[PDB]
């Protein structure tokens, strides 16, 4: 989660942030990915009867 | 909500993520410098 760890749950440091635009939107896709493809991997290996 | 994070007026079947959860705190404790002497103010302004 980018809003409590780059900032401290302030208010400013979160006006501040939404400048920076879709800088989350990216990084919160990835691991999405990544958790799919692992959930995607134990089902392919064992799940063949 | 879900409409809102992604931008567009239809989404299709599945699980998805909205935005995070806290809970307000209520309530403040202040606390002063941990002085208590009392400054002698009685000599100067009451003196014989």
């Amino acid at each position: 989660d980018c809003t409590m760890y780059i900032c401290g749950d302030s208010t400013e440091c979160s006006n501040l942030l939404l400048q920076y635009g879709s800088f989350c939107t990216q990084l919160k896709r990835a691991l999405t990915g990544i958790a799919v493809e692992q959930d995607k991997n134990t089902q392919e290996v064992f799940a063949q009867v | 909500e879900t409409k809102c994070t992604l931008k567009s007026f239809t989404v299709e079947k599945g699980i998805y993520q909205t935005s995070n959860f806290r809970v307000q705190p209520t309530e403040s404790i202040v606390r002063f410098p941990n002085i208590t002497n009392l400054c002698p103010f009685d000599e100067v302004f009451n003196a014989t």
